[PDB]
């Protein structure tokens, strides 16, 4: 009769524990999609390259 | 202003005479209070 | 979807004139369902604080959970519903009290 | 025990919407001012008669 607290107080430990790092987990690829989103469009303005242009005169 | 020839009033007319759905909310339910674009109807 | 929206600012629906609800939805950003429904709590919900009185019969938890002033209220109990009974050691007469 | 911290844990997270909706709103308030700060109006020549 001395058995039967302990181990639920670990075991809803554990629960806690384990969704702790489960939202850090899955925030880490979250704000990865966002900044994929935001790399992405750094690149292609990178790629960017305006042609010269040529003003002859009268 | 308008334009210098009436045929080509004709043909943007026809090319740019808008809908009442741009006068019109996003689902198709009421008015703006403002439409100063002339549209067909 | 929300990300399909805010791509397309312009453009309704986010875009133009939207009706207001509509409105609400390209600004609110999507909660995570996963981390409000539990059980334990509602259990505690349900049952009176007072012990000495008899508990619920019956508990019935509704997912999605959500609190009230959230905007997703009326999608609780979207993905099914779940129910439990009480345990018969406290509806009988038993003494039960927290004092001690 | 550690029942009623989750408890107020959760509680914690569902009392937490204030922050998200404002974030929302200033978003929405924000990226209209990263336009109408990237827009440049081009210079204009009047050349005279």
């Amino acid at each position: 009769a001395a058995s039967s607290a302990e181990q639920l107080q670990a075991i809803l430990q554990k629960q806690n524990e384990q969704l702790a790092e489960q939202k850090y987990q899955q925030e880490i690829q979250q704000r990865t999609s966002d900044m994929l989103t935001a790399a992405t469009q750094l690149v292609q303005d990178w790629k960017q390259v305006e042609t010269q242009v040529y003003t002859e005169g009268t | 202003t308008y334009l210098n020839d009436p045929v080509s009033q004709a043909v943007f007319n026809i090319l740019g005479t808008p809908d009442y759905s741009f006068c019109m909310d996003n689902e198709q339910k009421n008015w703006l209070p403002n439409c100063n674009l002339m549209y067909q109807n | 979807q929300r990300d399909l929206y805010l791509s397309q600012s312009k453009s309704p629906p986010c875009g133009g004139n939207p009706t207001p609800e509509m409105n609400t939805f390209c600004r609110t950003a999507i909660p995570d369902f996963i981390s409000t429904v539990n059980f334990v709590k509602k259990q505690n919900d349900d049952t009176p604080k007072d012990l000495t009185a008899n508990q619920p019969a019956s508990f019935e938890l509704d997912m999605p959970n959500f609190d009230k002033s959230s905007p997703f209220y009326f999608l609780n109990g979207i993905c099914g519903t779940v129910k439990w009974n009480n345990i018969s050691a406290l509806n009988s007469t038993n003494q039960s009290d927290n004092k001690g």
